[PDB]
Order: structure tokens, then sequence, then C-alpha cells
């Protein structure tokens, strides 16, 4: 089956927060082998405790594990930004089996903000060529993980061929997200140029391409 | 030291079979008491147990996906690998490779795979078309510019972009794939590089798409 965890847990840009592992008898119940990992973005999970409360080696004194009957818990003591990830609890199963659970993803939230860097490109020769058009606007290092895009054909706004993906976190823990504008290379030459608005927390950021 | 590497299709079609296979190295995988499993996590959804060997050599699997899993090893060769049948999308992920310090004193993994990203489609590859995205700084640093690759057009996740064969790690910016309405992906990759070196310096971006066996270097220079 599997393990009940929060789908989501967010925390004081300070300290503290519990994370619950809820199992049954012949699982949490009788054994003792329930592991917690943190996995951030693209990377594999990482053992953080074991053994219900053995912390691994390297792992801080700020992380707690703890159980009481069939549910197993993870206490974070202050959070840094370091700890915004997703949190998987595990346990042996008879016979010799393990079980992971749903997963809990972190959230840390009294973070500054940060002003998207907007990138606007005209669609290059090649593809051009190749009778295509793409506008690539990169937007990055925004916080929070929320953005709107507006695109402009002179001044009149555009929707058809519109493609933004959603916001995705950094290394840094900030975000990033991609808007692409398809057209025809007709559709390119026939306007003075193109601009890529984005919108966020209240302020805009344009940016703008001419053939 | 004990380090882990997953190979396997990044594209295989309903009736097919997953034949994966995980490399051990910087340790032998049939030595103390160590035991090496196989975990997959569906795109966005949470991890799942699929099987164990241990360095003895007997198998245990989860009694969902027992019915079709028939993991094998190779000590010869310090390998072990993982085999699915009758392959829906449900079987979309990306397959984990880890290891157990211990088995005498129970479960958790703490060496794990990069993992390698396994979909499910009918569904034919396509290989990504790159197009070189030359620099100007209208809304760049002074002395900064941004260049980079338009990886259009390709299925299924992922592709890979590098800059100068991997000479040039710096200021790279590689953005998540977009799923158009096509169904393809398409990414770009950005390098903020001071405009002093566009008159100087030679960008090539090294795009690799595995499943479609694309490898593709664009020498990006201003227009």
């Amino acid at each position: 089956s599997a393990l009940t965890q929060p789908p989501s847990v967010s925390g004081t840009p300070g300290q503290s927060v519990t994370i619950s592992c809820a199992g049954a008898n012949n699982d949490i119940g009788t054994y003792a082998y329930v592991s917690w990992y943190q996995q951030l973005p693209g990377t594999a999970p990482k053992l953080m405790i074991y053994k219900v409360t053995t912390r691994a080696s390297g792992i801080p004194d700020r992380f707690s594990g703890s159980k009481s009957g069939n549910t197993a818990s993870l206490t974070i003591s202050g959070l840094q930004a370091e700890d915004e990830a997703d949190y998987y609890c595990a346990s042996y199963r008879n016979f010799n089996n393990a079980v992971f659970g749903t997963g809990t993803k972190l959230t840390v939230l009294g973070q500054p903000k940060a002003a998207p860097s907007v990138t606007l490109f005209p669609p290059s020769s090649e593809e051009l060529q190749a009778n295509k058009a793409t506008l690539v606007c990169l937007i990055s290092d925004f916080y929070p993980g929320a953005v709107t895009v507006a695109w402009k054909a002179d001044s009149s706004p555009v929707k058809a061929g519109v493609e933004t993906t959603t916001p995705s976190k950094q290394s840094n823990n900030k975000y990033a997200a991609s808007s692409y504008l398809s057209l025809t290379p007709e559709q390119w030459k026939s306007h003075r140029s193109y601009s890529c608005q984005v919108t966020h927390e209240g302020s805009t950021v344009e940016k703008t391409v001419a053939p | 030291q004990v380090q882990l590497q997953e190979s396997g299709p990044g594209l295989v079609k309903p009736s097919q079979t997953l034949s994966l296979t995980c490399t051990v190295s910087g340790g032998s995988i049939t030595s103390r008491y160590y035991a090496w499993s196989w975990i997959r996590q569906p795109p966005g959804k949470g991890l799942e147990w699929i099987g164990v060997i241990d360095y003895d050599g007997d198998t245990y699997y989860s009694p969902s996906l027992k019915s079709r899993v028939s993991i094998s090893w190779d000590t010869s060769k310090n390998q072990f690998s993982l085999k699915l049948s009758s392959v829906t999308p449900a079987d979309t992920a990306v397959y984990y490779c880890a290891r157990d310090p211990d088995v005498v004193t129970g479960f958790h993994y703490d060496y794990w795979g990069q993992g390698t990203m396994v979909t499910v489609s009918s569904a034919s590859t396509k290989g990504p078309s790159v197009f070189p995205l030359a620099p100007s700084s209208k809304s760049t640093s002074g002395g900064t510019a941004a260049l980079g690759c338009l990886v259009k057009d390709y299925f299924p996740e992922p592709v890979t972009v590098s800059w100068n064969s991997g000479a040039l790690t710096s200021g790279v910016h590689t953005f998540p794939a977009v799923l158009q309405s096509s169904g393809l992906y398409s990414l770009s990759s950005v390098v903020t590089v001071p405009s002093s070196s566009l008159g100087t310096q030679t960008y090539i971006c090294n795009v690799n798409h595995k499943p479609s066996n694309t490898k593709v270097d664009k020498k990006v220079e201003p227009k």
C-alpha cells in the first residue's frame, strides 16, 4: 500500500516544523526500520534519518526522528532555505519488503522578494530559413514562484501561439519560467517588433526584440 | 567511493520489456551485508519500492509489482538489472538504483544513482532541432551578454546541454523543458558572458538526446 504524509507543509523562515508518517501495526508497529529521505529538485533522495531516531553522518542536530504507535514523525528545528525539499519516510515490511510514503513538500516562506531577470531572443536566421519562428523569453531569479506573461505585437497583445512553463525551483532556491511565442516568418517581418512583458508581485519587466 | 549508474532506454512502447541495468563501482556487489534495490518516482509523484537483491543473491519484490519483475545480476561485471513486462504508461518514471549499507541491521539506503528516465508511449521519438540564439544586452548587465541554444521539438525527456565540451560551466543556465500542445518538448540554455568575449571567444553548445541518438554541436557566434 503506502504511508500517509501531508501533501504540503509550510514553515516560518526561522523554526520549527513536524511531518507525520502514518502506517499500520505490521510495518511501523512491529519493526523499527523507519527512515526519512530529503530530495531537493532534480537530484535523488538523501538519507537523513534511519532506525526511527538515528541521524545520519553529516545530518545537523535540528533534524529529529520520533514515533508514537503506527505513526512516525520528523522534526526540523529552525529551518534554513536548504530545508526547502520533498520529504519521504520509509519502513521495513514483512517479508523483506520496503514502503515509501506519499511525500511532503516543505515550503519555507519569509524569504525575500527577487525581481525576475528577463532575456528575450529574436527567431534565428536558421529557423526563419526553415520556414518557422520562435520567440524565446527567459524568466529567472524570481521569488515568489508566480508570474504572468503578456506578449505584444508592437503595442497590441498576443494570445495565439503562446507557451509558458510552470515556475520551477532553482539551485539557489528562486524560480525560473520559460515563455515561447510561435509565429511565421511573414508575421515576424510584418511587425516593427514583439515584446515579452513579465508581471511579478505588482511590478513589470518589459523586453523588446526587432526584425 | 561506492558509485551507482543506471543504464536504460528512455523510450519504450506497451508490448516491450524494460532491460534496466545498474553498475556498481568502488565497492563489491557480493560483499559484506549489502542489499541492492530499484526505486521509481513517476514524473511529479512519490518514491516507490520495486525489489531488492541481496549480496547472497536471492530477491524480494513489491507484491503489487511481483507478477512482472524478474530482477537479475552479474557479479563478474559488478551489475544488477531489473526486468518489467506488460508495460502500460503507469510505468513512466525516473528509475533509481540504491544500496543498503548493512542488512543484519536494517532498511535504509545510503547511496543512490542519479536515476534514468523511462517513458512509456506509442509515440515515436523525434530528435531536437537546435537553433542558435545570438547575443545582445538590452536586458542584461553592462559588459555581459546572453547567448544560448534553442532545443526545439523532441520526444521525450530528457536532453542534456553542455558548453564547449564541458569547458564552460560558469554562468550556464539550462531551462526546464516546455511540453507543447503538439506533445513535443522544447528548451533553451543560456550563458551570461562578458560582451568583450564576443569578438574573441568561440561558443559551442553540445546538445545530446540519448533516446533518438541525437548529438548536435552548434556554434553560437554574434550576428
